[PDB]
DNA sequence: CTGTATTTAT
DNA sequence: GATAAATACAGACCTAAGTCCTTGAATGCCGCGT
DNA sequence: ACGCGGCATTCAAGGACT
C-alpha cells in the first residue's frame, strides 16, 4: 500500500520523485499557492487559467492543490483529468465534460471531512489546453459558466495565445514565473543534499543558469551528473566544466574560434569550419545562445552592431524553432555576423 | 452555497436591469422597448465581458418575472449548433404557445457566432415566420461569423468596452458587500489592467483578497494589485525604456534582465507597455514608428511560438534603439 | 425560349434598343473549367490598366473560387509557360518568375494552415490571392504553348507507391539494418544493387547462389528485388540493364527462387 | 435515508416508460407523502408532473426530504435489467448521491443490485396551476390513442374543438383530411368504456403530432385519460395511478 | 556488410569513448534511469548506443526482435496497419512509417502497453523529427503519468523540430559524429576481417574523408568500392557516390550555366523526378545548396544571397506540405541572384 | 408588457404587386404575369432585404385569388431541403389534382433555394418537366450561382438589383404619413445611408429609433445605428500619413470594442473591393493584411498586430 | 493555348 | 471531293486534415396475426 | 407462444467548407 508507493518513488526519476505533494513545495511561484492556500480555507475557488513556460509547476501545483483540498481517497471521485493525450474535439467537449460537470458532487467520508476541507465542487484539469481547438473552447465557455456551482475549471497551456479571448476571460490567469537560479536555488540544494550529491561552489547555480527557467531540466541534470560521479568511485565533487558537458554545453574554446573565423571574412573558411563543427552534436539553440551571451555582453563591439546582431539572432532563433536544418541557418548567421 | 460560496466573478452576476453600468444606452433603449411593447430581434454584439448576457438574462428576469427559466428558450449554440435544433427546438417553441402563462416567447441564442451557416440559413426563415409571437436575441463576440442574412432581421446593439465611471461604480458595490479597501492608484491599475473587462477586474479583486494576510484591517495597494496580476508597474516601464533610449548596451542589458528577475515580468507584457509608452511619444520622423512596430510585432508573434527569452529581449533593445536612432 | 416568353409579356417588340439590357440581365454563369480558369488568370489584358477596370480583384477572387481544389495547381504548373506582357520598367522575365514562385510558396503555406487539424477556412480568400491572382499577376501575358495538367498529381501518386515500396523493403531488411525508411533508399539501395544486380552482369547466370543467398539473408523476395530495382535515378537507372540481361540467366533465377 | 419498495416492480417501469421519450432529465423528489417528480422537454413545449403515493408502495420510509435528479435514459435501461417477478427497492443515502435499485426475488434466491449516479439539475421551480378549465372530458385511454396515431399520419398538427355534447379531433395535411366526431355516451354494462364530457363554454385550439404521440405513450398506465381543456391554457392530460396520477401539460399552437 | 559488424555491447564500442562512460554510468543503477533522447550527426551510431546500452541494463536478449502488426483505426473508419519491432524487454516504434496519424499510434499503443505492466519496458521512437506537434503534444503527458511502467528512449539527428517540453522532459545525450581516424580504424579492421587487399591506407582516409563523418556510409562506400576492383582496392579507385549526389551535382551545374525559364523546366522536372524516388526535400535543399556554395566561379555576394534563400525556403519547406512549391521557389531565386 | 405590437416590416409588407417601390420592370412583367396569367418557372436572386419574397407571395396570392390555401404550397427550403421532400411532398403536391381558373396553375415557393442540397435539386429536375402542366415552381434565393446550372435552365432568370436611395425614401415616407412618425430630413437621410439599400434594415431602423428616441433625426439615428464599419475601416487604410491611421484605428476601433479578426476581415474585404488604389498595391496589401489574418488566426489579436498591418501598407503606399 | 471534330462554304 | 473558313470543345480530377450534413443501407425493437 | 412487418434508430460513405 503506502510501503510500496513510498519505495516506488524512493526509486523512480528524480523529476517525479520530488514532485509537490504539497502547495508548500512549490519552490518559487509564490503569488498563485498563496491564493490556492488562501482559498483552502473557504470553498470559492474561481475558474483557473496556468500559462507559464514549461517545467514551472503548474501541473505540481494542480495536483496538490486538488489533494489538499479533497484527500488522498476522495480525490480520485472529484478529480477529472484530461490531456492532450485524450481526443480534443467537440465531442469529447461536450459529452465527456458535460457528464462529468453536470454528475452530483460525490458523497465525501466520514474521514474526509474531519480532516481534509472537501469542498462542494469538483475540479476538471484540462493540461495542454492550448492543443484544443477554438470550436471546443466555445464549446466549453458555456459548459463552465452554467455549471460552475459544483464544477471548477483549471486550464493549462504553454502559450495563452492559443486559447480563445472569452476562456482566458472567464478564467482567472495565474502566470507561472520562470524558475531561475534565485529562486529556485533552494529547491536544488534542497533535492541535491537528500541525495547527498556533492558539488562544487557554482556548480548548482550554473545548473539553474543553463536550465534557462526550467527545473525540470536542472533536476534532470543534477541527476544525470550525480550518476556519473557515483559510477566514478572518485569521491570528488562535480564540476561545473562535467555539467557543461553533461548539459550540451559548446566549451568556450570552440565559441572564440567561430568568434574568430566570424571575425576573418571569409565565406569558405566559415563554410569549412561550420561543416566541421556540425560534426559534433552541438544543438544549433545551444550554439545561438552562447553566441549572444558573448556578443551582447562583450563591452568591444559598437552599439549599431549590437543592434543588428541581435535582430539577425532573433530571426535565426526564430527560424530554428520552426523545425528547420541546424546547418544551413547556423552558417546563414555565421556568414551574416561576418559581413556585420 | 447560498451564492456565497461561488466565485465573485459568477456571484456579482447581475439580476436586475438597474445593475447592469456601462451600456445605459442599450440599457434605456431595451427598457423603453419592453415597456412600450415593440421589443424587436436584438443582436447584442461586443467585446467579452461587457455584459451582453447578464443585460439578456435581466431582461428575461424583467420581462417574465422569477419564472423566466422555464417561459424562455436558451440555448447555448456552441454546445448545439446543427440544423437538427433549428428543425426541432427552435420551431417547435416559436409555434407553441406557453405552457405557464399568456405572452409572447423569447428565444436567446449564447454565442451565435458558433452556429454553422446551415442553421443560420435555417434560422433566416424561422425567426420571419413567427415574428407574431416569438422574438429572437443573438449574441455573438463576432459578427463576421454570422451570415448576412442573420444581420439584417435582427436589429443591432453595440455593447461597448465598459468605460471607467461604470466600472469604478462596480468597485465600490463589491467593496461595500465584502468587507475591502482599495487605494485609489490601485483602483487606477485595475481599471487599466481590465481593459474594459469586468471578469478580470472581479478576479483580480478576489485573488488580491486571497493575497491579504488579514483581510479585515488591511488595504489592497497599487503594489498588491500588481504582484498578483504580474504585470509590470509603471515606474519599471519607465525605467526600462528609459535604459533602452538613452544608455549602452551593457547597461540596458543590466536594467532589463534585473527588473525581469526581481519582480518575475513577463518580456511580452514588458513590450506590450513599451508599445503602449512610445505611442503616446511624439515621433519626428515616420520610418522610425514603422520599423518600431513592425519588429516588436515579430518579437511577439516569436514569443507567442515561444524560444529564448535572453535572445527576444535583446532583440527588443536592438529594435527601439535602431529605430530611434532613425531619428537624428 | 423562357426568356423570349417572360420578356414578351411587356415589350412587344425586342430590338437593339433593349438588347444590351436583355443580356446583362439573362446572362448565364456558369462556373469555368480548371483549364479556362487557367488560360483567363494567365492573360495579360486582364491585369492590364484598362483591363482591371473590366474585370475587378473580386472578380478575380471568385474566378478562383470557381474550382478552389484545382486553379492553384493549374497556375503553379503554367506560370512559368507564358510569354509576359506585364513587365515592370527594368525587371526581366525571369525576376516575375522568381516572384511569383515566391508567392506560391506563401499560398501553399497558406493551404497548409487552411487544410490542417486548425482548419482555418476564413484564410480562404488570403489563399485565392497568394496562390493563383498574384503569382499570375507578375507574370501576365499571351501563352507561348498549350495549358498543361498539373503533374503534381501524378509524381505524387508515384511518391506514395513508391513509399509504399520502400516501407516494404525496410521492413522485410529491418532485422538486418539498423536504419530508417529514408536512409535504407538514400545509401543501403546503390549497394544491394551491386551485390545483386552486377553479379547477373558481370559472373552471368552462375553467380544466382550468392543473390539468393544475399537476398535470404534479409528476406527478399523477387517483388521486393523488382521494387530496389526500379529506385535507382539518372546515371544509375536499371530499366535498360535489366532487359539486357539474358533471358535464360533471368529464367534460371526465377525458378532457382521458386 | 429512502427505502421505497415496490410489490410490482413493473409498475415503475411502466411509469418511466410512460414520460422517458418526452423528457430526459427529471427531478424525482422524495417526501413523506411519496415521489413526486416533474420536468420539462428540451422545446419546452410539454410538462410531465408525476405523484406516486405511499400506497403504491409496499415499505416506503423517507427520513428527510431529498432531491434525487437522474436520466431517463439510463434509469430505464436499467428497469429493463429486472423481470417481470420482481420486487423493486430505491434506496438513497442521506447526502443524495448514486441511486441503488434492487430488484429482489425470493421464490428463487437472486438478488440484482444497480446503481446510477445523480446529476445536479438547477430546475426545481414545482409549480403547477389548478384551473377551473373550460370543458372537462374522460374517455378510455386506448381509444384516444388510436386516434392520435391515426391522425398522426395526415399532418402534423391536430386540431381539438369541444361542442355541446360533441368532441371532434381534426387533422388537415398534404395528402388530405380527417375528422373522428365522438359523443359522451354512458354504458351500464360495461363502465370502462364509456366517455364523459363537462363542458363549460366552447373549446377550439390545435397540439402538434409529435407531442400527442408521446402523451398516448402513457396509455400502458391506466386505462381511461381524463383531457381537461380551456381558452388558451395548458391542456392537462391526465393519467390516475392507484396511489396518484401523471399529468402531461400541452402548449397549444398559436393561430 | 555494415550490418556484418555492428557492436553489439557497450564494450564493443571503439569511437567516442566518453560517450560510452557516460552509457555505463547511466547503466550502473538502471532502476533510475530518465528519459533519453539520442540525438547527434547521421550515421554516427546512435541506434547502436541506444542498443547497447539496453543489453547493458536488460540481459543479452535485447537483439531478439520479432516483427508484429498491430491494426489501428483513426478518427476516420480507414483501416491503418503499423509494423511493431519488439523484445521481451523492450520495443521500438518509427512513426515516420504513418502520416499524421502517428498521434494516435503513441496515445493507444503506449497507453495499452503501460496498463500491462527491470519493472520498465523501454520503447524507442527511432523517428522523432517527424513526429507531429501534435503528436509531441500527446506523448508529453504519457512520459510524465506512466514514467513507472514505460521509459522512453528517443532516437534524432536535429532537435530543432522537437517542441521545448519534449527536450524539457527527457534527458539529452551528445552523439559527436567519429573522426577520420576512428572511421579509418574502424575501416581497417573490416578490411582485415574481410580479406580485401588494400594497396596502401591512404585509401581508408579518402573513404572516411569523402563521408563527412558518417560510419555507415563508410562502410557502405568500402564494399561499392571492393565490388568495382574485384575486392582489391588501389590508390587510384573511384570513390563510389550515389546516384542522388550525382543528379544533385549535374542539377547544380545547370542552374550554375544556364540561368533562364526554359531552364527552369529541366530544373523542375528534375526536382520531380527526385522526389517520385522517395527523396525527401529537405535533404535536396541541404545538398544542392552546399553543393552550389563549392561551385568556385560563384563570388562571396552569391553565396551569401544563396545561403540567406536555403535559410528562407528551408523555413517555407518546413511550414509546407507541397515540397516542390518551396524547391522551385528557391531554385529560381538562386537563378536570379546568380 | 405581457403582449407585443406587430413590426413595422411585416404590418407593412406590401400586400399587392404595386406596393413594391423598386426593380420597376420585374414588377411590371410580374404583374402583367398576374393578369394574364401562365405563370413560368423563375429564379429571384438578389440582396438580402429587397422585396424577393414579397414578390413571389404577391404574385402567387393575386394570381390564385382564394386558392391560395390549397394551390400553394410553401416550404422554406434550408428547412426542408432533402430528396425525401422531393420525392414525398413536392411530387405528392404535383400530380394533386385542383380545379383552378383558366390561366392560372399552382404554385410552389422556395424560398431561401439556395441551401437546397444537390440530390434534391437534381431530383426536382424531373418533377419541373413532368407536372408542368399543372404545377410551376418558384424559387427565392440570395445566390444563384448555388443553384445548378439544369435547374437554372428551366426557369426564367429574374435578378433583382439593390434599392435605390430614392424608393426606400418614398416608401419610408408612406409608412411614415401613414403612422404619423416625426422626422427630419437628416434623419431619414442617414436611415437610409446606414440601410446601404436593404428595405428591411431601413424599416427597422426607423422602428427602433422611433421607439427608443421618439424623433427622427440624426443624431438618435446614429447613436442607435453606428456608421458602418467598412467605411471606417476604408478610412483608416486610405489615411494619408501613418499617424492618422493609427489615431483612426485606436479611436473608431479598437476603443470603441471592434475585435481583430473582424477588423482583419473587413480590411481585406475593402482592399479587395477598392477601386481607387492600383491594383498590385492593393495586392501586396493584401498580402500582408492576410499575413497580419494568419497571425491573428493563431492567436497573436492584439493591437500591435494591427499596427504594424498599418505600417507596413503605408511602407508599402510609400514606395 | 494546341489538337481534334463537325458543319457551312469555296 | 478536297481544302479551306468558322467554331465548339477537350484536354484532367489527390491524398491526409475537423466538423457538420445528408443519404442509403443495415440494424434494432415492438405490434399484429395465427 | 411463436414468427414476420413495417418503422424507428444506428452505422457508414461522400461532399463541402469561401
Ligand atoms: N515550482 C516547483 N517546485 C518544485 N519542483 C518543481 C517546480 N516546478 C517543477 N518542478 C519539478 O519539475 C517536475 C515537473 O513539473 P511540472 O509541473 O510537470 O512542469 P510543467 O509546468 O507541467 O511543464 P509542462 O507540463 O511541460 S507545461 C516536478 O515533478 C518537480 O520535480
Ligand atoms: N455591465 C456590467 N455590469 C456589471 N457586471 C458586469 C458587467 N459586464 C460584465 N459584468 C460581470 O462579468 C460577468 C460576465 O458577464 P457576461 O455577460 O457573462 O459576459 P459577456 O458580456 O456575455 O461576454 P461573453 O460571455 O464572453 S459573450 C458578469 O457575471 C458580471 O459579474
Ligand atoms: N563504436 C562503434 N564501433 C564500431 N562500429 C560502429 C560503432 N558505432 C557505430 N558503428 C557502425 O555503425 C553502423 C550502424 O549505424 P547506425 O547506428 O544505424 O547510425 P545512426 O547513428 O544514424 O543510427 C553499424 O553497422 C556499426 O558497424
Ligand atoms: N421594394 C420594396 N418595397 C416595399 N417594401 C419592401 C421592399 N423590399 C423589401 N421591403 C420590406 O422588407 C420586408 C421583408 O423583405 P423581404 O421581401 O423578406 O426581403 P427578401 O427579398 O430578402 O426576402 C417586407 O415586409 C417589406 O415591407
Ligand atoms: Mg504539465
Ligand atoms: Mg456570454
Ligand atoms: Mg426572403
Amino acid at each position: 500500500s503506502k510501503l510500496a508507493a513510498e519505495q516506488s518513488l524512493a526509486q523512480q526519476p528524480w523529476v517525479e520523485k520530488y514532485r509537490p505533494k504539497n502547495l508548500d513545495e512549490v519552490t518559487a511561484q509564490d503569488h498563485a499557492v498563496t491564493v490556492l492556500k488562501k482559498t483552502l480555507k473557504s470553498a470559492n475557488l474561481p475558474h483557473m487559467l496556468f500559462y507559464g513556460p514549461p517545467g514551472t509547476g503548474k501541473t505540481s501545483t494542480i495536483l496538490a492543490l486538488t489533494k489538499e483540498l479533497y484527500g488522498p481517497d476522495l480525490m480520485k471521485s472529484r478529480i477529472l483529468e484530461l490531456n492532450a493525450s485524450d481526443e480534443r474535439g467537440i465531442s469529447i467537449v461536450r459529452e465527456k465534460v458535460k457528464n462529468f460537470a453536470r454528475l452530483t458532487v460525490s458523497k465525501p467520508s466520514k474521514h474526509d471531512l474531519e480532516n481534509y476541507p472537501c469542498p462542494p465542487y469538483k475540479i476538471i484539469i484540462l493540461d495542454e489546453a492550448d492543443s484544443m481547438t477554438a470550436d471546443a473552447q466555445s464549446a466549453l465557455r458555456r459548459t463552465m459558466e452554467t455549471y460552475s456551482g459544483v464544477t471548477r475549471f483549471c486550464l493549462i497551456c504553454n502559450y495563452v495565445t492559443r486559447i480563445i479571448d472569452p476562456l482566458a476571460s472567464r478564467c482567472s490567469k495565474f502566470r507561472f514565473k520562470a524558475l531561475d537560479a534565485s529562486n529556485a536555488i533552494d529547491r536544488l540544494r534542497f533535492i541535491s543534499e537528500q541525495e547527498n550529491v556533492k558539488c562544487d561552489d557554482g556548480v548548482l547555480e550554473r545548473i539553474l543558469d543553463i536550465s534557462a527557467g526550467d527545473l525540470r531540466r536542472g533536476i534532470t541534470l543534477l541527476q544525470s551528473a550525480s550518476k556519473g560521479a557515483q559510477y566514478l568511485g572518485d569521491g570528488k565533487n562535480i564540476t561545473s566544466t562535467q555539467v557543461e558537458e553533461l548539459a550540451g554545453v559548446v566549451p568556450h574554446d570552440i565559441l572564440i574560434e567561430i568568434v574568430e573565423k566570424v571575425k576573418s571574412g571569409d565565406f569558405d573558411e566559415i563554410k569549412k569550419y561550420v561543416n566541421t563543427f556540425m560534426k559534433s552534436g552541438w544543438s544549433a539553440a545551444s550554439v545561438v545562445n552562447q553566441l549572444h551571451e558573448y556578443y551582447i555582453t562583450n563591452d568591444n563591439f559598437d552599439t549599431n552592431f549590437k543592434n543588428q546582431i541581435s535582430w539577425l539572432l532573433f530571426t535565426t532563433d526564430s527560424r530554428l524553432n520552426n523545425g528547420t536544418n541546424e546547418h544551413i541557418q547556423l552558417l546563414n548567421l555565421l556568414v551574416k555576423i561576418s559581413q556585420l | 452555497r447560498s451564492k456565497e460560496n461561488l466565485p465573485w466573478v459568477e456571484k456579482y452576476r447581475p439580476e436586475t436591469l438597474d445593475e447592469v453600468y456601462g451600456q445605459n444606452e442599450v440599457i434605456t433603449t431595451v427598457r423603453k422597448f419592453v415597456d412600450e411593447g415593440k421589443l424587436p430581434h436584438l443582436l447584442f454584439y461586443g467585446p467579452p465581458g461587457t455584459g451582453k448576457t447578464s443585460t439578456i438574462v435581466a431582461l428575461a428576469r424583467e420581462i417574465y418575472g422569477k419564472n423566466y427559466s422555464n417561459m424562455v428558450l436558451e440555448l447555448n449554440a456552441s454546445d448545439d449548433r446543427g440544423i437538427d435544433v433549428v428543425r426541432n427546438q427552435i420551431k417547435d417553441f416559436a409555434s407553441t404557445r406557453q405552457i405557464f402563462s399568456k405572452g409572447f416567447k423569447l428565444i436567446i441564442l449564447d454565442e451565435a457566432d458558433a452556429m454553422t451557416n446551415a442553421a443560420q440559413n435555417a434560422l433566416r426563415r424561422v425567426i420571419e415566420r413567427y415574428t407574431k409571437n416569438t422574438r429572437f436575441c443573438v449574441l455573438a463576440n463576432y459578427a463576421h461569423k454570422l451570415t448576412p442574412a442573420l444581420l439584417s432581421r435582427c436589429t443591432r446593439f453595440r455593447f461597448q468596452p465598459l468605460p471607467q465611471e461604470a466600472i469604478e461604480r462596480r468597485i465600490a458595490n463589491v467593496l461595500v458587500h465584502e468587507k475591502l479597501k482599495l487605494s485609489p492608484n490601485a483602483e487606477k491599475a485595475l481599471i487599466e489592467l481590465s481593459n474594459g473587462d469586468m471578469r478580470r477586474v472581479l478576479n483580480v479583486l478576489q485573488s488580491c483578497k486571497a493575497t491579504l494576510d488579514n483581510p479585515d484591517e488591511d488595504e489592497i495597494s497599487d503594489d498588491v494589485i500588481y504582484e498578483c496580476c504580474g504585470a509590470p508597474r509603471p515606474s519599471d516601464l519607465k525605467a526600462v525604456l528609459k535604459s533602452i533610449l538613452e544608455d549602452d548596451w551593457g547597461t540596458a542589458h543590466y536594467t532589463l534582465n534585473k527588473v525581469r528577475s526581481a519582480k518575475g515580468l513577463a518580456l511580452i507584457d514588458l513590450i506590450e507597455g513599451i508599445v503602449k509608452i512610445l505611442e503616446d511619444y511624439e515621433l519626428q520622423n515616420e520610418e522610425t514608428r514603422v520599423h518600431l512596430l513592425t519588429k516588436l510585432a515579430d518579437i511577439e508573434y516569436s514569443i507567442s511560438k515561444g524560444g529564448n527569452d535572453q535572445i527576444q529581449g535583446s532583440a527588443v533593445i536592438g529594435a527601439i534603439k535602431a529605430s530611434f536612432e532613425n531619428e537624428t | 425560349i423562357n426568356l423570349l416568353s417572360t420578356i414578351s409579356t411587356t415589350t412587344k417588340t425586342i430590338n437593339h434598343e433593349n438588347i444590351n439590357e436583355i443580356s446583362k440581365a439573362w446572362e448565364k454563369n456558369i462556373a469555368l473549367k480548371p483549364f479556362d480558369i487557367a488560360h483567363k488568370m494567365l492573360d495579360g489584358q486582364i491585369y492590364s490598366d484598362i483591363g482591371s477596370r473590366n474585370f475587378t480583384l473580386n472578380d478575380k477572387i471568385a474566378l478562383y473560387f470557381d474550382d478552389f481544389d484545382f486553379t492553384p495547381l493549374m497556375i503553379q504548373e503554367n506560370y512559368l509557360s507564358t510569354r509576359p506582357s506585364v513587365l515592370k520598367p527594368g525587371q526581366s522575365h525571369l525576376e516575375a518568375v522568381a516572384e511569383a514562385a515566391n508567392c506560391i510558396s506563401l499560398g501553399d503555406i497558406v493551404e497548409k494552415k487552411i487544410r490542417s487539424s486548425e482548419q482555418l477556412w476564413s484564410l480562404l480568400p488570403l489563399h485565392a490571392v497568394l496562390s493563383s491572382v498574384y503569382p499570375a499577376s507578375k507574370v501576365a501575358g499571351h501563352m507561348a504553348g498549350r495549358i498543361n495538367f498539373t503533374a503534381w498529381l501524378g509524381q505524387n501518386s508515384k511518391s506514395a507507391k513508391y513509399y509504399r515500396l520502400l516501407q516494404e523493403i525496410h521492413y522485410h531488411t529491418r532485422l538486418g539494418t539498423s536504419t530508417d525508411k529514408i536512409g535504407l533508399r538514400l545509401d543501403y539501395l546503390p549497394t544491394f544493387r551491386k551485390r545483386l544486380l552486377d553479379p547477373f552482369l558481370k559472373q552471368g547466370a552462375d553467380a544466382i547462389s550468392s543473390v539468393i543467398e544475399v537476398m535470404d539473408d534479409y528476406y527478399l523476395t523477387k517483388e521486393d528485388w523488382d521494387s530496389i530495382m526500379e529506385f535507382f535515378v539518372g546515371p544509375d537507372v536499371t530499366t535498360a540493364i535489366i532487359k539486357k540481361i539474358p533471358a535464360t540467366v533471368k529464367s534460371g533465377f526465377t525458378r532457382k527462387y521458386n | 435515508m429512502l427505502e421505497a419498495k415496490f410489490e410490482e416492480a413493473s409498475l415503475f417501469k411502466r411509469i418511466i416508460d410512460g414520460f422517458k421519450d418526452c423528457v430526459q432529465l427529471v427531478n424525482f423528489q422524495c417526501k413523506e407523502d411519496g415521489i413526486i417528480a416533474q420536468a420539462v422537454d428540451d422545446s419546452r413545449v410539454l410538462l410531465v408532473s408525476l405523484e406516486i403515493g405511499v400506497e403504491a408502495f409496499q415499505e416506503y420510509r423517507c427520513d428527510h426530504p431529498v432531491t434525487l435528479g437522474m436520466d431517463l435514459t439510463s434509469l430505464s435501461k436499467i428497469l429493463r435489467c429486472g423481470n417481470n417477478t420482481d420486487t423493486l427497492t430505491l434506496i438513497a443515502d442521506n447526502t443524495p448521491d448514486s441511486i441503488i435499485l434492487l430488484f429482489e426475488d425470493t421464490k428463487k434466491d437472486r438478488i440484482a443490485e444497480y446503481s446510477l449516479k445523480l446529476m445536479d439539475i438547477d430546475a426545481d421551480f414545482l409549480k403547477i396551476e389548478e384551473l377551473q378549465y373550460d370543458s372537462t372530458l374522460s374517455l378510455p385511454s386506448s381509444e384516444f390513442s388510436k386516434i392520435v396515431r391515426d391522425l398522426s399520419q395526415l399532418s402534423d398538427s391536430i386540431n381539438i374543438m369541444i361542442t355541446k355534447e360533441t368532441i371532434k379531433f381534426v387533422a388537415d395535411g398534404d395528402i388530405g383530411s380527417g375528422s373522428v366526431i365522438i359523443k359522451p355516451f354512458v354504458d351500464m354494462e360495461h363502465p370502462e368504456t364509456s366517455i364523459k364530457l363537462e363542458m363549460d363554454q366552447p373549446v377550439d385550439l390545435t397540439f402538434g403530432a409529435k407531442y400527442l404521440l408521446d402523451i398516448i405513450k402513457g396509455s400502458s398506465l391506466s386505462d381511461r385519460v381524463g383531457i381537461r381543456l380551456s381558452s388558451e391554457a395548458p391542456a392537462l392530460f391526465q393519467f390516475d395511478l392507484k396511489s396518484g396520477f401523471l399529468q402531461f401539460f400541452l402548449a397549444p399552437k398559436f393561430n | 556488410w555494415v550490418d556484418k559488424y555492428r557492436p553489439k555491447s557497450l564494450n564493443a564500442l571503439s569511437h567516442n569513448e566518453e560517450l560510452t562512460n557516460f552509457l555505463k554510468s547511466l547503466s550502473d543503477q538502471p532502476r533510475d534511469l530518465p528519459h533519453l533522447l539520442l540525438y547527434g550527426p547521421n550515421g554516427t551510431g546512435k541506434k547502436t548506443r541506444c542498443m547497447a546500452l539496453l543489453e547493458s541494463i536488460f540481459g543479452p536478449g535485447v537483439y531478439r526482435l520479432k516483427i508484429d502488426v498491430r491494426q489501428f483505426v483513426t478518427a476516420s473508419n480507414r483501416k491503418l496497419e503499423l509494423n511493431v519491432v519488439s523484445s521481451p524487454y523492450h520495443l521500438e516504434i518509427t512513426p515516420s512509417d504513418m502520416g499524421n496519424n502517428d498521434r494516435i499510434v503513441i496515445q493507444e499503443l503506449l497507453k495499452e502497453v503501460a496498463q500491462m505492466e527491470h519493472r520498465y519496458k523501454c520503447v524507442i521512437i527511432n523517428e522523432a523529427n517527424s513526429l507531429t506537434k501534435d503528436a509531441q503534444a500527446a506523448l508529453r503527458r504519457t512520459m510524465e503519468k506512466y514514467s513507472k511502467n514505460i521509459r522512453l528512449i528517443m532516437v534524432c539527428d536535429s532537435m530543432s523540430p522537437i517542441i521545448a517540453p519534449i527536450k524539457s522532459r527527457c534527458l539529452l545525450i551528445r552523439c559527436p559524429a567519429p573522426s577520420d581516424s576512428e572511421i579509418s580504424t574502424i575501416l581497417s579492421d573490416v578490411v582485415t576481417n574481410e580479406r580485401i587487399q588494400l594497396e596502401t591506407k591512404d585509401i581508408l582516409k579518402r573513404i572516411a574523408q569523402a563521408s563527412n563523418g558518417n560510419l555507415r556510409v563508410s562502410l557502405l562506400m568500402l564494399e561499392s568500392m571492393a565490388l568495382n576492383n574485384e575486392l582489391a582496392l588501389k590508390s587510384s579507385s573511384p570513390i563510389i557516390k550515389p546516384d542522388w549526389i550525382i543528379v544533385i551535382h549535374k542539377l547544380t551545374r545547370k542552374i550554375v550555366k544556364e540561368r533562364s525559364v526554359n531552364s527552369l523546366i529541366e530544373c523542375r522536372a528534375v526536382l520531380y523526378d527526385l522526389l517520385a524516388h522517395c527523396i525527401p526535400a529537405n535533404i535536396i535543399l541541404k545538398e544542392l545548396t552546399f553543393s552550389l556554395l563549392d561551385v568556385e566561379t560563384l563570388n562571396t555576394t552569391n553565396k551569401s544571397s544563396i545561403i540567406e534563400y536555403s535559410s528562407v525556403f528551408d523555413e517555407r519547406l518546413s511550414l509546407g506540405n507541397k515540397a516542390i512549391f518551396h524547391l522551385e521557389g528557391f531554385i529560381a531565386k538562386v537563378m536570379c541572384c546568380l | 408588457t405581457l403582449s407585443l405590437q406587430l413590426p413595422w416590416v411585416e404590418k407593412y409588407r406590401p400586400q399587392v404587386l404595386s406596393d413594391i417601390v423598386g426593380n420597376k420592370e420585374t414588377i411590371d412583367r410580374l404583374q402583367q404575369i398576374a393578369k394574364d396569367g401562365n405563370m413560368p418557372h423563375m429564379i429571384i436572386s438578389g440582396m438580402p432585404g429587397i422585396g424577393k419574397t414579397t414578390s413571389v407571395h404577391c404574385l402567387a396570392h393575386e394570381l390564385l385569388g382564394r386558392s391560395y390555401a390549397d394551390g400553394v404550397l410553401e416550404l422554406n427550403a434550408s428547412d426542408d431541403r432533402g430528396i425525401d421532400v422531393v420525392r414525398n411532398q413536392i411530387k405528392h403536391f404535383a400530380q394533386k389534382k385542383l380545379h383552378l381558373p383558366p390561366g392560372k396553375h399552382k404554385i410552389v415557393i422556395l424560398d431561401e433555394a439556395d441551401s437546397m442540397t444537390a440530390g434534391a435539386q437534381q431530383a426536382l429536375r424531373r418533377t419541373m418537366e413532368l407536372y408542368s402542366n399543372s404545377t410551376r415552381f418558384a424559387f427565392a434565393c440570395n445566390q444563384s450561382n448555388k443553384i445548378i446550372e439544369p435547374l437554372q435552365s428551366r426557369c426564367a432568370i429574374l435578378r433583382y438589383s439593390k434599392l435605390s436611395d430614392e424608393d426606400v425614401l418614398k416608401r419610408l415616407l408612406q409608412i411614415i404619413k401613414l403612422e404619423d412618425v416625426k422626422y427630419t430630413n437628416d434623419g431619414l437621410e442617414a436611415i437610409i445611408f446606414t440601410a446601404e439599400g436593404d428595405m428591411r434594415q431601413a424599416i427597422n431602423n426607423l422602428q427602433s429609433t422611433v421607439a427608443g428616441h421618439g424623433l427622427v433625426n440624426a443624431d438618435n439615428v446614429f447613436k442607435i445605428v453606428d456608421s458602418p464599419h467598412p467605411l471606417i475601416v476604408k478610412k483608416m487604410l486610405l489615411a494619408s500619413n501613418l499617424e492618422d491611421s493609427i489615431q483612426i484605428l485606436r479611436t473608431d476601433l479598437w476603443k470603441k470594442g471592434y475585435s481583430s479578426i473582424d477588423i482583419v476581415t473587413t480590411s481585406f474585404r475593402v482592399t479587395k473591393n477598392l477601386a481607387q488604389v492600383k491594383e498590385s498595391v492593393r495586392l501586396e496589401m493584401i498580402k500582408e493584411i492576410g499575413l497580419t489574418h494568419m497571425r491573428i488566426l493563431e492567436g497573436v489579436g492584439t493591437y500591435l498586430q494591427l499596427a504594424s498591418m498599418l505600417a507596413k501598407i503605408h511602407k508599402l503606399n510609400n514606395k
